[PDB]
């Protein structure tokens, strides 16, 4: 709010951190009391439209969707750290001081911040050290089948992580989605024409391999 | 979510409005419509055929006055929008009506179709977010802090006695009539006429309203009053001239309590909170009648409590104590209870929303109301 | 705006100071043609009383629209914010005339939007999508 605004400007300038008694009178003022809790309806919606997040795990690629949640996560954050700033915590205890507990306990709960981080971390262990960098990267199908062990190895970790078993398993086709780019990508590459018969028995071995590991 | 619920407690009388959480109503003026009644010669005249509020108190000469409520029911509509827009006006409340929900009070046993209206036009031309329309009695028990009791509230049109038990207002006991301030105060003015002292204008029904407020008491017995030698207190007129009362002081306040007295064959008000008690369960009447608290307006007559508790002693059984609350804030106690109420977060929970009234219309304040 | 600039330059204490001054010497002709004949009271009652038809009107949306669901449901904006108008005192015959331009508004959208499409050239089943979304805009309206 301007005049928010402008009052931590002059109590900064004192050196001074600012307080409810600074507005004085004006916090008796019902209009610019309404006008806090129209600027704190209009912070909940925006937080909200980020809280409210959502991405079909079916549609893109397992990358997506562990970058989708990083951000999330990254976001999260950042909105809890500006929820914490002098200004906004000034704002609430200026409405709470003219008993309107309505917008502060809405932004206490109504946001469904604590909800959406409580998920979010809760969906951390999983995210934070998801292998597929190493896939997206092998070139050999050696490297493919230890970075597809590594991925279910850290798969493992869901035992200790809520998520979704339909959404897990979306996320589980789309590993095998890119596990199929991979292995045609590589095997592309091969040039099965210009070579002998025994080493084409020696990358089907291999890629049956993977297969069977998978 | 919207900004802070707006209480509006609108009386027969005077309407009471302002935001949930504050202490009193901040916004009070009276329930009625002043529109002027000379000829505007020149310019520079007072402007505006509507005059509402301390603009309608300020120029009271000029105006004919119209009250759109009449024995807790809107008559008037028009006048009932108008004065609601007041309520939003640069003058009172200084926001607009988009953004805050709203808690009305209505009256017990009122009309549906006066709830029904009501909702309407709060919901189509003032497009409110939200919207509860409560009973005044239930917020005035809420406002003294107690869950259990019975509110005798005594206002401008009706008057009415309602128990609550744990917070839940008793439907098959609540015994109301429609005898209140403004039948005392016209009962006034044809005593007053029947002492010299005539008043036809719809603005001197407010100086005989003034001389209610003033110079009007309950005598503890009647029949010895009556008998006695007057009195006749001396009341000043505002042009300057003075009025004797005499036996019209404490014989008008008498109708609360004897509505024969202009003919209606209703109860009387101890008669009221009496049979309110007595229509309830046989287990809850003693702590009934060891609850009762006044509300409204005309609670507020010089020995209202005396004459009340000693009528219904005198109609209530015996060994059981009878304790008649009668707080400060009578005038304001159902407003603070709306303004508690609307305070909550169970609040949230009991409004009709505007997208549910769309869908649904009056069903929806039918289920919720009740 | 400009009538509220004007009031508070009215409000100022050089032109109370001016109005008290012309008093106090009987000059009563300036004062009263002052007070009566600016029409600024009744120009800031009409202003006042149309402000909540014209304030947030979502007409950009429909100007910014690209896509005929966009049109479509700025439309709808449009039509809730005109049912504001019971609020207000706007002349009737007025509002007609605003319906009026609002369709100009809304013609000039889908005949850029339609341009954009090139509707001859395309596919026919493209066409009729096309045709079916642009016939439900006219349903809607
Ligand atoms: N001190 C008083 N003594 C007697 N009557 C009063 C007094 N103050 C207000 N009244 C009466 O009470 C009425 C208003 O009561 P109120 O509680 O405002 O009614 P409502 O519930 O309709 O708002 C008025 O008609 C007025 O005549
Ligand atoms: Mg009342």
């Amino acid at each position: 709010h301007p005049m928010i605004t402008n009052v931590a400007k002059q109590c900064y300038e004192r050196g001074e951190k600012p307080k409810v008694t600074d507005f004085g009178d004006k916090v008796e003022d019902p209009t610019f009391l309404n006008q806090l809790q129209s600027g704190v309806n209009r912070w909940i919606r925006e937080i909200q439209k980020v809280t409210k997040l959502d991405r079909d795990p079916a549609s893109g690629t397992a990358l997506q969707e562990i970058s989708f949640w990083l951000n999330l996560e990254r976001a999260l954050y950042r909105i809890q750290e500006k929820r914490e700033s002098p200004e906004v915590l000034l704002t609430l205890d200026i409405l709470k001081h003219g008993k309107r507990f309505h917008a502060t306990v809405s932004f206490d709960t109504d946001t469904g911040l604590k909800q959406a981080l409580e998920t979010v971390n809760d969906y951390n262990p999983l995210m934070k050290d998801f292998p597929l960098n190493d896939l997206l990267s092998a070139t050999e199908l050696d490297k493919i089948r230890q970075a597809l062990v590594a991925i279910f190895t850290h798969l493992r970790k869901i035992r200790n992580t809520k998520y979704p078993i339909q959404r897990a398993l979306r996320l589980v086709e789309a590993i095998s989605r890119d596990l199929s780019s991979q292995l045609l990508k590589v095997l592309g590459t091969r040039k099965l024409m210009h070579v002998a018969y025994e080493e084409f028995e020696k990358v089907m071995v291999a890629c049956f391999e993977v297969f069977q590991t998978w | 979510i919207a900004n802070q619920p707006v209480v509006i407690d609108n009386g027969s009388g005077v309407i009471k409005a302002g935001f949930a959480g504050d202490q009193i109503p901040k916004y009070c003026f009276p329930n009625y419509v002043g529109r002027p009644k000379h000829v505007r010669v020149m310019a520079g005249a007072l402007e505006g055929d509507i005059f509402i509020g301390p603009k309608a108190e300020e120029h009271r000469g000029l105006l004919s006055i119209r009250y759109p409520m009449e024995h807790g029911i809107v008559k008037d509509w028009n006048d009932m929008e108008r004065i609601w827009q007041y309520v939003y006006s640069k003058d009172q409340l200084q926001t607009f009506s988009e953004e805050h929900p709203v808690l009305l009070t209505e009256a017990p046993l009122n009309p549906r179709k006066n709830r029904e209206r009501a909702a309407e036009v709060f919901f189509e031309t003032f497009n409110v977010p939200a919207l509860f329309i409560s009973m005044q009695a239930v917020l005035s028990l809420y406002a003294t802090g107690r869950t259990t009791g019975v509110v005798l509230d005594s206002g401008d049109g009706v008057t009415h006695a309602v128990p609550i038990y744990e917070g839940f207002a008793m439907p098959h006991s609540i015994m109301r009539i429609d005898i209140a301030g403004r039948d005392v105060s016209r009962f006034l003015r044809l005593y007053l006429r029947k002492e010299g002292y005539d008043f036809h204008s719809s603005s001197e029904f407010e100086i005989v309203k003034a001389i209610k407020e003033r110079a009007c008491y309950l005598s503890i017995n009647p029949q010895k009053d009556e008998t006695l030698e007057t009195e006749k207190a001396q009341y000043y007129l505002p042009d300057g001239s003075t009025i004797e009362i005499g036996p019209s002081r404490f014989r008008a306040p008498e109708l609360l309590f004897r509505p024969d007295l202009i003919g209606e064959e209703s109860e009387g008000i101890h008669e009221v909170l009496v049979f309110a008690i007595q229509k309830s369960d046989m287990d809850l009447r003693r702590t009934l009648f060891s609850n009762i608290v006044l509300s409204g307006g005309s609670t507020l007559f010089k020995g209202f409590g005396d004459r009340l508790l000693s009528e219904v002693k005198k109609l209530a059984p015996k060994d059981v104590k009878i304790r008649i609350s009668a707080p400060q804030e009578r005038l304001y106690s159902t407003w603070i209870g709306g303004s508690i109420l609307a305070s909550l977060d169970t609040f949230k929970k009991m409004w009709v929303s505007k997208k549910e009234y769309e869908e649904d219309g009056a069903r929806s304040i039918h289920r919720k109301t009740f």
